[PDB]
């Protein structure tokens, strides 16, 4: 078949504070969320990216009851929780798809 | 700093925009640095990447010296009013006489 997961494959372009632009995946993004910045040419693109990130954080907090703290990369037990349900973030799958019908 | 005419108004401050500079002491981007999307990669399917941008200022007289314009700007017809007192005309008149 065709395999493409949000976490496994690099699809978010960011820029680090050291001046190096890069494209990374979802698992690397929230692992180092305190050392980079989202960089999108169209402002609506980065606004919707931030909104989806906030909604995902809200769901994971609702299912882990951990409140994020400032200056931390992210609260612990969020990356393993997102790895628990990695099949849900599927694109070009067979029966399970993300944001599709 | 070139000028163009005599009463050309001038600014006391010259703002300048500069690319950020690495060096591993301030390896992280400073607080007063904005982000510009002007790092070119490709042109036909145009591709641009972010670049950190810093701002500074300059003052005329201490860093840049004000220059002066060259040539003549305002054009006027010659229209020389005749004079009957200088030596050259006084000799030309006698030569004609």
């Amino acid at each position: 078949h065709v395999m493409y997961n949000l976490l496994c494959d690099n699809w978010v372009n960011v820029v680090y504070l050291s001046g190096k632009p890069d494209r990374i995946s979802l698992v690397q993004t929230l692992k180092d969320a305190h050392c980079l910045q989202l960089a999108y040419s169209n402002p609506m693109d980065r606004f919707t990216v931030f909104r989806f990130l906030l909604a995902l954080g809200y769901w994971c907090f609702a299912n882990t009851n951990v409140e994020p703290e400032p200056d931390k990369p992210l609260p612990v037990s969020w990356i393993p929780w997102l790895e628990e349900n990695k099949e849900y973030f599927e694109l070009f799958g067979d029966g399970k798809r993300f944001f599709q019908a | 700093l070139q000028k163009r005419w005599h009463n050309e108004p001038l600014p006391q401050i010259l703002p300048c925009v500069m690319d950020w500079i690495p060096g591993y002491d301030g390896e992280h981007a400073p607080d007063d640095a904005e982000i510009h999307y002007d790092l070119p990669v490709s042109f036909q399917p145009p591709r641009h990447l972010p670049r950190f941008v810093i701002r500074r200022e300059l003052v005329v007289g201490e860093d840049v010296q004000v220059s002066r314009e060259t040539g003549t700007s305002v054009w006027r017809p010659k229209g020389t009013r005749a004079d009957y007192n200088n030596s050259e005309y006084k000799k030309v008149r006698a030569e004609r006489l």
